[PDB]
RNA sequence: GGAUACUGC
DNA sequence: TCACGCAGTATCCTGT
């Protein structure tokens, strides 16, 4: 939490040591400054929440994708693709699979010539270069000819 | 004085007659360092021993208020923190650390029990004083000399002995194994009470110690052969033959047998061991066992301790934690030593100097001239 | 041979 | 009940 606030809230926070909640129950001006220190824990957390429109962007990929909002806010990539395909084949009159119950080559790094220049370097890279492939080749599901490690 | 009384008193003393004022200037040091006097820990002992610490104060007036409204019957003055020890709960693990005291040093009359005659246990007379007399000149002496500390200021404790504050920015600074390194160099007397020979001097005297000789012998007729009387008879005087060797022993005992006074059977003694040379020095042995100041190097190795702070008033003799004067230190007398008591009658009997008319002024006085002499190196340097 | 980290796309 | 892919660099250890 106190990265976090000082991170994206840019302020500092003050950290209440394990061993001395116990020992604050010797004074009414500790006590009331331990129970401050829960509000303003609060009110960071609150304002973290607001600072990265975590509900507004939780209810656009939910809306997106399809599944439920606790799922979506509970993290993770698989369930978003998962109700998204299964709206999309649903829709398509389909029918999906059922629930269930380094493994290939990847990219291409080229050899680079270490060093250090002094001149202009132009960097070209494109867009979307995956899901472009998958738009211009017309690869899916539906397409591609697969058999139950050979490159189809 | 009645210490069901001391409730009623308590308060009037830490309105009117507390010096606050000097007490500030003190513990803050001449602003120089920031945060130094809002990093500095107290302690408070209330009523029904209840005892806090992690107390600390922004400035003079909320220290002022908190103690008013507390009317503490302990105050203790501890270490300088990293942060403000108020609070230490908000700091993270292991980052709340003592970082500067003061050296100090507990001297108490207690712990010279097996080697004192007129008195036990919590009890002083003028005939015991003197050892009490002897430690501080013997101590601030090195202190002065070996160590080359400037501001030393020394303080009744209120019943049985005495404590000194030794508050040079450099004695400030000191690491816990410096503060270990000084105190062990300073101490001679080493052992429990399971020991009988409690100083093994080797044949070459350290500097230090002929000198801390010298002002024991200053005094020695006067404690050890006149009032003490360590040689009255044969009970005590056994103890002193157990403390030399066997072989002369059996001679000194019908010596002792012809001997009328302890002063006399000091000279012989003293010539029946010259006549015996590697236990030319046993005398001096004997010397120190009797009258070098004990040292608990607990007191002065943490730096975290929590001593009792000048100007206190003790719970059961209600004598002031009153500083001495260390010119005047053979004129002083720990029973004439102001009461509470006493000064809330002087008070109550006539702003800024109330206590100017009560008998606390001379030692306020004494406490204001040595903050001046910490002020002076302050500026100076 | 294995183990522990976290960058890149 | 869960959990995106792969390519690449850096550090450290192997007795009962
Ligand atoms: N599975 C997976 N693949 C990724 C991820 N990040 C990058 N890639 C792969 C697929 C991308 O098409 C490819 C190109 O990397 P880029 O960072 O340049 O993204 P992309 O070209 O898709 O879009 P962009 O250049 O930012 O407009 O790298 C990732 O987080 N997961
Ligand atoms: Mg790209
Ligand atoms: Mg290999
Ligand atoms: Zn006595």
């Amino acid at each position: 939490l106190s990265e976090l606030v000082h991170q994206i809230l840019k302020a500092e926070r003050v950290v209440i040591p394990p061993e001395n909640i116990r020992n604050a129950y010797n004074d009414s001006v500790h006590l009331l400054y331990m129970l401050e220190n829960t509000w303003i824990d609060a009110k960071f957390i609150l304002q973290i929440m607001c600072e990265l429109n975590v509900l507004p962007l939780a209810l656009q990929i939910t809306n997106i994708a399809g599944n439920v909002m606790s799922r979506t806010l509970m993290g993770g990539r698989s369930e978003r693709n998962e109700y998204l395909l299964l709206h999309a084949f649903t829709e398509n009159n389909f029918i999906v699979p059922d629930k269930p119950v380094a493994a290939y080559a990847g990219g291409l790094v080229l050899e680079p010539k270490v060093g250090f220049y002094d001149k202009f370097i132009l960097l070209l890279d494109f867009n979307s270069l995956y899901p472009s492939i998958i738009q211009e080749y017309n690869i899916c599901f539906t397409t591609v000819h697969r058999e139950a490690d050979e490159i189809p | 004085y009645d210490p069901a009384s001391l409730p009623d008193v308590l308060p009037l003393y830490y309105r009117r007659l507390f010096p606050f004022y000097q007490y500030f200037r003190w513990l803050n040091y001449g602003g120089v360092v920031k945060n130094y006097f809002q990093h500095r820990e107290f302690s408070f002992t209330l009523k029904d021993d209840v005892y806090v610490r992690y107390q600390s104060f922004n400035n003079q007036s909320e220290l002022e208020k908190e103690m008013q409204k507390m009317c503490p019957y302990k105050i203790d003055i501890g270490a300088v923190y990293s942060h403000r020890p108020s609070l230490h709960n908000t700091v993270k693990s292991g980052t709340f650390q003592a970082q500067e005291k003061e050296l100090v040093f507990d001297i108490d009359m207690t712990d010279y029990d097996d080697v004192r005659r007129c008195c036990s246990s919590a009890d002083i007379c003028p005939k015991c004083w003197t050892l009490m007399t002897i430690a501080v000149r013997i101590l601030d002496r090195a202190l002065a000399e070996d160590f080359g500390f400037k501001h030393r200021l020394w303080v009744y404790s209120g019943r049985r002995g005495v404590h000194c504050w030794v508050c040079d920015d450099s004695a400030r600074k000191l690491s816990q194994a410096e503060r270990s390194a000084v105190a062990e160099y300073l101490s001679v007397v080493k052992g429990g009470e399971e020991t009988i020979k409690k100083v093994q001097l080797p044949e070459t005297i350290h500097p230090f110690i002929g000198k801390s000789l010298k002002m024991v012998e200053r005094y020695f007729e006067k404690y050890a052969l006149v009032d003490q009387d360590i040689l009255e008879n044969k009970q005590c005087w056994d103890k002193v033959i157990a403390l030399v060797p066997e072989v002369a022993r059996e001679s000194l005992l019908r010596e002792f047998s012809k001997a009328r006074s302890s002063v006399e059977r000091w000279d012989k003694l003293s010539s029946c061991l010259e006549a015996t040379r590697r236990y030319s020095n046993i005398p001096k042995e004997i010397m120190l066992q009797f009258c070098y100041p004990r040292l608990d190097v607990n007191v002065s190795k943490g730096l975290n301790h929590l001593l009792k702070s000048p100007f206190s008033v003790h719970p059961k003799t209600g004598r002031i934690s009153v500083p001495i004067d260390c010119k005047k230190l053979d004129q002083f007398d720990p029973f004439s030593v102001p009461t509470i008591s006493l000064i809330c009658s002087e008070l109550d009997n006539v702003r800024t100097r109330d206590y100017k008319r009560t008998s606390l002024a001379p030692y306020i006085k004494v406490f204001e001239q040595f903050l001046d002499k910490l002020d002076q190196s302050r500026k100076g340097e």
